[PDB]
């Protein structure tokens, strides 16, 4: 119902909003007198520096610092400085055959990243046909995941597949 | 407890071939065979005759449901007035039926007696009114049927054999 | 049937407890009024040395 | 008389009208702070201009309500108070008054947060029964009886709106052996010779015995024994509609019902 005071107030869109001081004000400083309105000290300082300088991204290695203890994480030739940011090798150690170790190299936390390429795979695959069936069966289940995380979902697979390679 | 019957609202076929699909229907939805029994039917003028569940009958024109006797105890009473109430017309069609049970409950269809005659069927509950719940089940079981029409704003009560009025109301409609 | 199995049951009970000591023990509580055929048996798992294990 | 609740909630919506048309007048007093990209403090305009609209809604809603109070007010009780000061010491009575209600509502609150209890164990009479039978019996809708006619132990039944009455024959003090059935089918009054047991129905009841019985082993407090009996009849009157059937629809099978937690819902998933 109140409609007037609205549009009226929505006609003074240009910059000269000023007069709304003499206005109001004397008659807020009439019923309210607080003197408390910004008394405290206070600044504003919104940036001045934030960068990681220290270290990989936080959440990976936060991540996978809390998996099993089957596993064990390392760094190969510092060649993910500052993309990448991750060359990890894996050996799983449980009661299982062991294999050849992933490369692990991951991409931006929005995680497309088939992070291992298997650099070795013909040869360190072709060598027993065991193991080259296991790496058939990891392939083809590989492919079902959809949207897989390196970080969790690759090698947990990878393990499930080297545990049911027994079959 | 007795709850009414419903009238044979599905007719589209040929009443053996009604039956039958009832009876798949009610198989498909999972029973057991629980007996067969007989619903008889004799007017007299206005007294229709029956007996079902076990050894008693009802013949009752208009009245306040006077049933407590077995069908030898009223047969020889109907036999002894020869001439005060002696109204043995044409006999009314009276159907039958197999009946089976789902849980807690029963079903009960009828059949033609002679051959113009309608298959109506006869559920009824285990409770005390129950309207609401004992509807779900035919609403799952057939289309739109089952109007009920029980004897609201009363506690006749729990209608015993108080379906003998719409018996008699399909029984003329012919 | 009703008498025997009763006893086979009682026994099976009793022997329980012999048969699993450090395990949990269990105590055994009868009704007061046994009918004919029917009758009922009260048993808890009444954890060792503790009342709020009654789970 | 639960008048209260409305007016205190209407002095709520008195305030935050109060609140709400100030703050709205105080936001008024300056612009845009920095929007440095358009005019969208019309947004937070027109979100106040609701605000007012909701608190004009409410002062409508609240004045329906509260059509009016009784004539002769305090009702004639206070009267001592409002004698002269020749009696009154009077503020007195308000004051223990109060003071009663606070102590109460204290007690109540801590007596219910302290269900959790941290008792890590616990350790080192023919006349409580009837009172607590005729305690239980001053219950509406709900009537009881009892006979005991097989000796020192309890025998007792309950009724209600239908004749599915039900047959509890326990120990003194707490409810345990407990039989149901429906309509008479039971006929426990001289079943045979006396009022006998059978242990049995036709198969539709079974459901709500095994209900009962499992709600006798839950419902087994240490002590006190009438909260028991209160909890096990409460717990059974919970059936008088058995209609509704939550959580699914009236149809999925011969009965819906088991409420432990004082709500029923579908049986068959929990």
């Amino acid at each position: 119902q109140p409609l007037l005071d609205a549009v009226l107030a929505n006609i003074r869109s240009p910059v000269f909003n000023h007069s709304l001081y003499r206005t109001f004000v004397p008659a807020m400083t009439a019923i309210h007198g607080p003197p408390i309105t910004a008394p405290v000290v206070c600044t504003r300082k919104r940036r001045l520096e934030d960068d990681e300088r220290q270290s990989i991204p936080s959440v990976l290695q936060g991540e996978v610092a809390r998996l099993d203890p089957k596993f064990l994480v390392n760094l190969d030739p510092s060649h993910c400085s500052n993309n990448g940011t991750v060359h990890l090798i894996c050996k799983l150690d449980d009661k299982d055959l062991p294999s050849v170790p992933p490369l692990e190299l991951s991409v931006p936390a929005d995680y497309p990243a088939q992070s291992p390429l298997w650099i070795d795979r013909q040869w360190q695959y072709d060598a027993n046909p065991f193991l080259q069936s296991v790496h058939r069966c990891m392939t083809s289940r590989l492919l079902q995941l959809p949207d897989k995380h390196s970080v969790t979902a690759l090698l947990n697979t990878w393990a499930q597949s080297v545990h049911q390679a027994c079959l | 407890v007795t709850c009414v019957s419903q009238m044979p609202v599905a007719e589209g076929k040929s009443v053996q071939q009604t039956v039958e699909l009832l009876t798949r229907k009610l198989e498909m939805l999972g029973a057991e065979k629980q007996g067969t029994f007989c619903v008889d039917c004799e007017t007299y003028h206005g007294k229709l005759m029956y007996v079902m569940h076990y050894p008693l009958s009802c013949f009752a024109l208009f009245e306040n449901g006077p049933c407590l006797i077995a069908d030898t105890n009223f047969d020889v009473l109907m036999v002894k007035l020869k001439g005060f109430f002696q109204s043995a017309k044409a006999s009314k069609i009276e159907t039958r039926g197999t009946r089976y049970q789902y849980c807690d409950f029963l079903v009960k269809v009828g059949t033609v007696t002679m051959g113009p005659s309608a298959r109506g069927i006869s559920v009824e509950v285990e409770y005390g009114d129950c309207w609401s719940l004992l509807l779900e089940f035919l609403q799952s079981f057939l289309g739109s049927h089952t109007p009920g029409a029980p004897a609201v704003f009363g506690n006749a009560v729990y209608g015993p054999a108080d379906t003998m009025v719409q018996y008699m109301e399909l029984f003329n409609k012919i | 049937a009703k008498h025997i199995f009763l006893r086979s049951r009682a026994a099976a009970t009793i022997d329980s407890l012999a048969s699993r000591i450090e395990d949990p023990q269990i105590q055994a509580h009868w009704s007061n009024i046994n009918d004919v055929y029917e009758s009922s048996v009260k048993v808890l798992i009444t954890s060792q040395g503790y009342e709020q294990i009654c789970k | 008389s639960v008048n209260l609740e409305a007016f205190s909630q209407a002095i709520s919506a008195i305030q935050a009208l109060r609140s709400s048309v100030s703050r709205v007048f105080d936001c008024l007093k300056d612009g845009m702070r920095n929007k440095e990209t358009l005019e969208g403090r019309e947004k937070a305009f027109i979100a106040h201009f609701q605000d007012n609209l909701h608190s004009v809604n409410r002062d409508l809603n609240e004045l329906e309500r509260l059509s009016n109070l009784v004539g002769k007010p305090s009702e004639n009780h206070p009267l001592h108070n409002s004698g002269l000061l020749s009696l009154d010491p009077y503020s007195q009575l308000l004051q223990a008054y109060k003071w009663s209600n606070k102590l109460q509502y204290h007690a109540g609150l801590a007596s219910g947060l302290l269900n959790q209890q941290s008792l890590k164990r616990s350790a080192n009479p023919q006349y409580v029964d009837d009172v607590i039978s005729r305690i239980d019996r001053m219950f509406p809708e709900m009537s009881i009886h009892l006979s005991r006619p097989n000796g020192t132990s309890a025998m007792l039944l309950v009724t209600l709106g239908k004749v599915l009455k039900v047959i509890v024959v326990m120990r003194s003090l707490f409810i345990d052996r407990t039989i149901v059935k429906g309509y008479n089918e039971n006929v426990y009054t001289e079943d045979g010779k006396l009022d006998i047991w059978s242990k049995s129905n036709y198969q539709v009841f079974q459901k709500v015995t095994d209900h009962a019985t499992t709600a006798l082993l839950h419902y087994q407090l240490p002590q006190m024994p009438d909260v028991v009996v209160r909890s096990f009849m409460t717990w059974l009157r919970s059936y008088i509609k058995l209609f509704q059937a939550p959580c699914q629809r009236c149809g999925k099978f011969l009965q819906d019902g088991l409420p432990p937690t004082w709500r029923d819902f579908r049986t068959l998933e929990a």
